[PDB]
Formats: structure tokens, sequence, C-alpha cells
RNA sequence: GUCCUAAGGGGGGCUCAUGGAGAACAGAAAUCUCCAGUAGAACAAAAGGGUAAAAGUCCCCUUGAUUUUGAUUUUUGUGAAUACAAACCAUGAAAGUGUGGCCCCUUUAGUCCCUCGAAAUUUGAGGCUAGAGGAAGUUACCACA
RNA sequence: AGACCCUGUUGAGCUUGACUCUAGUUUGACAUUGUGAAAAGACAUAGGAGGUGUAGAAUAGGUGGGAGCUUCGGCGCCAGUG
RNA sequence: AUGGCCAGAAAGUGGUGUUGACGCAAUGUGAUUUCGCCCAGUGCUCUAUGUCAAAGUGAAGAAAUUCAACCAAGCGCG
């Protein structure tokens, strides 16, 4: 099944390789539907092997801006 | 292609033109030219002037439109010109127009007038591609008359063939191998690819078999 | 009308699928179809009635041209056009020739002429599309032309006087600008363009959009450059709408720049510059007028450089000294542009390099109204003349066109040699 | 071009209407009429 | 797709922005005259540093905006800058000043470049040198450390 | 030493236009593969004939020479129309 | 029935089949009573230009080789 490689879908479809292509991009998934439905899915932070989170989860950001006028 | 080829063709063009078959007018010698590997709308129609180092033709009528200053000039050289009263006196007719660009076969103008030669002749010369050639008060009337009439004209249009005077059948053969000569290697210099673009030559006078070069 | 939609488009289908199974003739489904476009209001059935032609149009000529369902096709729109011009229904002529001549099944000049014709119309919808035949390609002709491309201290100086040299050598040699087929394959430029001016612009009587005098104004003025034409009225008749309170200026500007060229005189455009100077680049205007202003002026100037007075460019150059970018920027360009065309007019602090060395040995001569190139000897000719002599010194230690058969290694190597000559006289 | 200011300055186009003022009011507005398509018992 | 990413060197002459007072039209604003004017002008950093017989502006000649070799700084090779060394120059009466701008794959070429290992030639290839360009989820069925 | 959370060069089950494959299937060519007739298509050549948008005496692919050709009747240039 | 759906490494192999559309096979819904439109997208399915493998053909070269047409099914179009 060579006609339903990801490649030659997009040759098909008329894209050009070098185009941004968001990971979980397939027939049935465009970018706007990959960003809409991870939504769902965020939420957890990252951490190391001791349970410390080194990189903190969507607007959980720990840091304190400065708010200035 | 061969220069010995070249004399040799010019040879028996003469031959002919002079010595088989005689007409009773002074026949032109000319160049056809075919193009290939060409787009003439798509690709530039290239534009350019040489100066033959003879004159090709001796038959040329050559107007002058300029000043009373360059009308002087005219008539002592015996050369017919036109005034600038007499392009109003036209009234920018289409037909009169026409008809000085089919009798005139070039024009000269001086500077002053050639400013306000598309104001009075109207879209007509540039129509017959005869728009005339600037010349100066300082400039030598006779000797702009002698390039205007030794200079042919190599501009490409919408389709892919050509022809170009390079001479008559009085004027001879070593000088009229000279002129051919120029005439193809100016053709070969304008051509983006050279020989590469060269689909035919040949070479006849005006009523006359032709002799092919390629 | 009466129909059902759902039958009647299967009734045009079945006549389709008939013209397909050769029951048929191309002609009587054109016929049976074409009066039934035209007149119909259903827009659903217009639209498939139309894109069925045009698929028999693409499978008829898809073996070989087919010249007599051509002709006979472009004859129907033609009596359609000349039968009624202030009827609408040439919109669907005009919509047939473009989508035949994008799909490049119609090549010949009689489309051309019938879209002449649509241009020379009462309606406006048609005189759109016809002017819209004539413009618009001129995107496709640029993607042709983008096929066609693709088909086919001291030393980083040295290296970006070449790269100069190069542009220089592509702008002698890279297609003209507003070049497309159609608008060379009519006939009689400077009757249509004046045909134009004097139904559509010239009447004061036209209620046409202002978007749609535009429209014709832009095909005009490409007539006019392309084919190098002469109407005179037309500079006169831009001389009120040069004014920044004028709605769609920028559209005025870029249509008059795209009408000049050479041979235009130096009087008819002279009052035009000076009343873009007088009203756009001035003391109380703001800088995106001064800069738009300045913007037009150096377009009229590359296409027709006598234009200015020597006072008035010395004075639009001094305006790179403005802590505006936009008019900082504009003003450099027209000093650029006339550094490379006219230098003597500009001032000897604003010439350059290049400019003073060419005045002061005297290669650069002055540009004439009129004056054409007129060499007797073809370009590097004598630097060919010159590697041919020292390779004959070379040998023998170890009138090139009068005589000799120019030979295509010899035009290659002469066109090095005159390369290599114009980066010496660069650097 | 990523720069996000407090106030934006308008830019003027030349060919172009001027645009509103920033302070202006607009109180022009269209009305579309509900309708009910259900027949009399 | 068009446009801008900036003219340097030498010598000479003169001061700029602005303010006050004056001259038919002429006034708030056109040109001319005097006085005051430490830079409040200009120099391609919009409120940084530096410049007044100049580093600003104008005029006259010019392209040191040129080849070659090392050293130093920013720090293997770069690039930029700094004093030079040699040649060729420019300018000025001369001292001097000027070496810029105030601070990993693809592909091309090689006559006298080298190999294809039994010998030679012609195509081709390799090398060296010098260039140009640019691989998705789920587990509330679960399991392991 | 359960369940829960967290970590992994994690293991495994399952899904899908995720990547690389594959059984099966389908299509074309060659062989198996013998005895006979008829047709077309494509090139190669040997040629031959044609051009109405309007206007114009004609039904103008176009180009460049050209005022003279002439088979001695005329065709031309000129004018007209483009 | 020179068939559909399946098994088998293959087979002069097998199941449905000691069968033949009131049958076999694949599905969904799930007694009885009661209960439109759209082929937009994705599937499935029926019918000369484009895309177009291998083999075969033609040209160039001293050959390797290079370039050309032709080009089934599928995809696309309908």
């Amino acid at each position: 099944g060579t006609g339903k490689k990801e490649k030659n879908r997009l040759l098909r479809e008329g894209r050009t390789p070098g185009d941004p292509h968001v990971k979980g991009e397939n027939f049935y998934r465009s970018a706007k539907k990959i960003k809409t439905l991870n939504i769902l899915k965020e939420g957890k932070p990252i951490r190391d092997s001791k349970g410390k989170i080194v990189k903190a989860a969507s607007f959980q950001s720990k840091e304190v801006p400065k708010a200035v006028i | 292609i061969t220069v010995a080829g070249v004399r040799q063709n010019v040879a028996e063009l003469l031959d002919y033109s002079n010595n088989v078959k005689k007409r009773n007018f002074l026949e032109t010698v000319e160049l056809q030219i075919g193009l290939k590997n060409y787009d003439p709308q798509r690709d530039k129609r290239f534009s350019g002037t040489v100066k033959l180092p003879t004159v090709p033709r001796p038959n040329m009528s050559i107007c002058i439109l300029g000043d009373q200053h360059d009308i002087d000039r005219a008539k002592h050289g015996g050369i017919d010109a036109m005034s600038a009263d007499d392009l109003k006196k036209l009234n920018k007719n289409k037909k009169l127009i026409k008809k000085l660009a089919r009798k005139y076969d070039a024009f000269i103008a001086s500077e002053s007038l050639i400013k306000q030669i598309p104001r009075l002749l109207g879209p007509g010369l540039s129509k017959a591609g005869k728009f005339p050639t600037p010349v100066s008060h300082s400039d030598d009337l006779s000797a702009k008359v002698n390039e205007v009439k030794s200079t042919v004209k190599f501009q490409l249009k919408k389709v892919l063939c050509m022809g170009v005077a390079v001479g008559n059948v009085g004027m001879t053969q070593e000088q009229l191998v000279a002129n051919i000569m120029l005439a193809i290697n100016y053709l070969v210099s304008l051509l983006k690819k050279g020989w590469q673009n060269v689909g035919s030559l040949t070479i006849k006078a005006t009523m006359s078999p032709p002799k092919r070069l390629y | 009308t009466t129909l059902d939609k759902d039958l009647r488009e299967k009734v045009v289908g079945s006549l389709v699928l008939l013209r397909r199974k050769d029951v048929i003739d191309s002609v009587s489904l054109l016929t049976t179809l074409f009066p039934i476009l035209i007149s119909s209001p259903s827009k659903s059935l217009r639209t498939l009635i139309y894109t069925k032609i045009i698929s028999d149009l693409r499978e008829s000529n898809a073996k070989a041209t087919n010249h007599k369902l051509n002709r006979t096709i472009q004859t129907v729109l033609h009596n359609l056009l000349t039968s009624d011009r202030t009827s609408s229904k040439g919109l669907w002529a005009c919509r047939i020739t473009r989508e035949l001549w994008r799909r490049q099944i119609w090549t010949d000049a009689r489309p051309c002429d019938v879209m002449k014709e649509a241009c020379l119309s009462d309606n406006e919808k048609v005189v759109v599309g016809g002017c819209r035949f004539f413009l618009g390609g001129d995107k496709e002709r640029e993607e042709l032309e983008d096929e066609e491309s693709d088909e086919d201290k001291r030393q980083k100086a040295y290296e970006k006087a070449l790269e100069k040299i190069k542009k220089q050598e592509r702008k002698k040699h890279a297609p003209h600008p507003l070049n497309f087929s159609a608008l060379h394959l009519i006939n009689d430029p400077q009757g249509f363009a004046e045909k134009l001016f004097q139904k559509h612009l010239q009447n004061l009587k036209n209620k046409f959009t202002l978007e749609n005098r535009l429209l014709v104004l832009q095909l005009v003025t490409r007539l006019v450059g392309l084919h190098k034409l002469t109407v005179l009225p037309l500079y006169s008749w831009f001389v009120r709408y040069l004014t920044p309170k004028q709605l769609n200026v920028t559209t005025f500007l870029a249509c008059l720049a795209q009408a000049t060229h050479n041979l235009v005189p130096p009087d008819v455009i002279e009052p035009l510059v000076v009343k873009i100077a007088n009203e756009f680049v001035s003391e109380a205007s703001a800088a995106e007028v001064a800069a738009a202003g300045l913007n037009a002026i150096r377009e009229v100037a590359m296409r027709q450089p006598l234009c200015m007075s020597e006072t008035l460019l010395q004075d639009l150059v001094l305006y790179q000294k403005s802590k505006d970018k936009g008019v900082m920027m504009a003003a450099k360009g027209l000093q650029s542009l006339y550094r490379e065309v006219y230098p003597e007019m500009l001032q000897k602090k604003f010439r350059g390099k290049e400019a003073t060395m060419g005045l002061r040995a005297g290669e650069i001569k002055p540009l004439k109204f009129g004056e054409e190139e007129a060499a007797e000897d073809i370009e590097g000719i004598e630097l060919l003349e010159k590697y041919k002599e020292e390779q004959k010194k070379k040998k023998v230690e170890q009138k090139l066109a009068t005589t000799t058969i120019l030979t295509p290694a010899d035009l290659a190597k002469l066109k090095e040699l005159r390369q290599q000559a114009k980066l010496d006289k660069m650097l | 071009k990523e720069k996000q200011k407090d106030f934006q300055k308008p830019k003027l186009k030349v060919g172009k209407p001027k645009q509103k003022p920033s302070n202006f009011t607009d109180t022009s507005f269209k009305t579309k009429s509900i309708v009910v398509n259900q027949q009399t018992l």
C-alpha cells in the first residue's frame, strides 16, 4: 500500500516537504484537529526520577512575572 | 558554415543575377532566417542595429523632419526634407501619415523636433516602425544619412522568420561577403543560444532562386 | 423551467453520457445545451451546464485540437457578444474563454478577438470580464514563467560586483514586465487602446464604478506600455486624478507608471511629475503621502528618465535625509536609478564611485530622447579578437566579423571575456 | 513584529478613506424577526 | 515580485542649529544685512561617547575601497580590528596622511596533478586541490525493576 | 513486597492512511505454446490541397524583398479598403 | 459452480457440499403494536485524455549508457 503512506498522501494533497507537520497528523487528523484534541490530553507535568517537577504543566508556570505599567 | 561556402554561394548568386538572367531593375540581396528552440511571446524579442561597412541600398529615399537650418543643409546636400509647418498642414490625418511612411523608407529628425514628432504625426511612424533618428546641428547631415542607409534592423516579433537586406547585385562580391558575414555574426551575437537557435539561413536576390547557407 | 431540479440535472447528465457513448454529436449536444445555459433562471442548472460544456471541450480537444468545433464555438460566443451589447449574457462567453484559456485548450487569436469585442461592450460586467481576461492572465503567465525557469574583503567585494553584473545580465535577458500572450495576440493594439480610452475612460456619461474604471485603465496602460503606443490625451486625463484626496490613488499612480515608456515625450510627462511632486511631496504632507509620491515618481522615472528637471531631481534626492524610513528609501531608490541611468543631474556628493569615475573617464554618455544603439561591431568582438591574437602569439612562441566565421565556442569565449571586462570595469 | 504594545497606533493609508476615531461610538444595528412556523391547532 | 541596507582618500576655504534687529510686493513662512551664538547642527544610535581655522559643509585632484608576508586582540581554523614590513600609487608647498566608511550532502574545474595494480589509448570512476549551492495512539485486561 | 502516585533504554495485549515489511489477491510481460487467416494503429518516406470577425473586386496563415513581371492577353505599381 | 466465503508449505489437497437462491455465506437490528430528507465527507460499487512498472520499440555513441515515444491494473475524472 504505497498510496496509503503519509508522504504520498501529502504529495497527492499538494503539501510540499518542509511544511510544518504536527506529530499525529494523518488522513483523519489535521493540525487543527490535533491541537483541538490535545487539549483533553494536557495537564501533566514533567518530572525526574525522584518526583520533583522539572517542567510544569500547562498554565502552572511557577514563575512570577514582572508586572509594571 | 564555411566562409568559402559563403564566397561560392554569393558567386553563383552574382553569376545568375548578372549573366544568366538580368532584370530591368537592380535586385537586392537579402538573407532569410529561420528560428528554433524559441518562444516569440514568452521570451524577449531581441532588437538591435548594425552598421554595414558598405551601403547595401543605393535607392533609399530618406525624409528629413527638422528645423530651417537642417532644411538648408538638406537642400545643400540634395536630400528632400519636410517642415513642421507641413506636418501641421497634414492635420494628423492617418491616411496622409500612412502615405508618407510608405513613400519615405527612413526619417531623420533634429533634437528640437524629435520630441514634437509624436504630437504632430501621432502614432503613424511608430505603427510603421519608422520612428526618426536624431541628428544634431553639429553632426554632418550627409554622414548621418550614410549610416542610416548602412544600418539594418534586427527586431523579433510574433513569428519565427526574419528577412534582412544585406546588399545588392551591382556592388561587388568581397564586400557582399563582408556584409553577409557581419549580419550573420551580429545575429549570432543577438541570439541567446547562438548557433543553437539558427534554423536556416538563405541568401537570394529580389527575383532569383534561393541559395541556402545552412 | 418546469421540471424538477434533480430530473433536469439527470437529463443533462444523460445527454453528456450519450455523447460519451457517441450516440449524439458534440455539436448537437452543445447547441441543445448552450441556449438553456444562457436563458435558464436556475443557478445550479447554469453551473452544471457550464461545467458539462467545459468538460466536453476538454474531452474533444484531448486527442487533438478540433479546429472546426473550436471555431464554431468561438463564432457562437462572438455572435452572442455582438447581438446585444447591453445584455449581461456575455459574461458566460467571458467565463468560458477564461476557463479554456487557463486550461490552454484555446491558444489561437480568435478567443483574443472575441474578448476584444467583449471589452468593447456596453455592459459593465462584460467589460469587466474581458478586462479581467487580458489583465489577470498575467498571474498565470508568471506561473508559466516560473515553471519554465524551473525546467531551465576585496574578494567579497568582487563577488558582490559579479552578482551585480549577473543581475544586470538578467535585466538584459529576462522577460519584459506586463507580458501576456493574449495581449500580444490581439490585433491593432493602438486602435484597441484608443477605443477603450474613448469609450469608457473619456466618457463622463459612463456610470462605471471606480474599481471597474481602474480595471479598464489598467488594460489601457498595460497595452500602451507593452506595445509602446502613443495615446497623448491619457496623460492629460491623469491630471485631475493625481491628488492625494483621490481614492485608490496608488492604483492610479501605478497605472501612470505602466503607461509611461521610452518613446513618450518628456514634455507630456513632466507636468504629471511636477503635479505629483507638488501634491504628494511637500512640507505639509504626511510621511506616507510623501513616500507614496516619491515611489510613484521613481516608477515613472524608471520608465522614462527624461521627464525630470535637474533641480527637481536634486530636490527629490535630498529627501533621503528625512527621518522617515519610507521617504529615505524612496529617495535613495530614485538616486540609485539615476546613478545607473543619468548621473549628470545628480550632485557630485550623490553620484557615488562608479558614476564619478565613468564621468571623469568619459565612458558615460548623456541619455537622449529617441537615441538607439548603433553598434557597428558586436559587443566584445574586440576582446575576442585580442584573445585570438593572444592564442596566435602563444602558438607562434610554441576584422573577425568581416572574415572569420563566428564559432559558438568563440561566441561563448567572447561572452566570458565581456563579463570579465565588465567585472574589471566595476572593480 | 512580535512586540505587543498597550496601544496600537493606526497607520494612514494613501488612496483610502480615513478611519473613524478610536473614541467613535456606532449606534447602527440590524434586527431579524423570529417567526414560529406552526399552523393553528 | 519591485525598493533600501549608505562614497572613501589628500589638500584648501568657511562655520552650524537658533535668537534679536532691519529691507517694495514679502506676511508666521520666499531672498538679502549685521550682531549674539561651546555645538544646543551635521557626521546613517532619535535623548551613548567624540569632533569647530574639523571628524561638519563647499571646492580641486583622485580611487590606500590595490597586491604580498608574518605579529597582536577579541579567544585549531576563521572573519573583524590594530601597529607595521615590501611593491605600486594618490594628494599637498611640505611635514605627513590614506591598507575603507567617526566608534554533512549535491554540483563545477584542473594544461604538466595522481591511480584503475599484465601493457597502451579512448569513455567512465576514484583521490587531491580550488570553488558554487543546500517513527502515531490506547490499556478500567494487564505486567516488571 | 497489597492498592494509589511517580520514574523507566520499561514488557506485553489492542487500534489506526504512524514507520518498514508480509501471507493472500489483482494486473502486465516471458516461458508452457502448437497449425492457419484477417485487420487496424504508430512512425518512416512519395506526395497532394487548403485558409471569411468586419471592411475590401476575391475566401488575407504570416514574413522579407519588390516596381516591375509578362505566356504579350494582361498582371502589376497608383487609387480604394483594411 | 471455470462460482461465493474459508483452510493448506505444497498437492492429481480440503470445508460449506450426500449442497444449488424457500440454498449457502457475511452482517446489523432484535417478540408483537407503533415508527422524512441529504451521496455533503468517508466507505463500497459501475464506466478518452491525465498519472503510468517490468518486458518490448526507436535515436545517439566505439560500447557501457543516455534520451525518447508506447505504456496494463490501480489512482484521478464521471
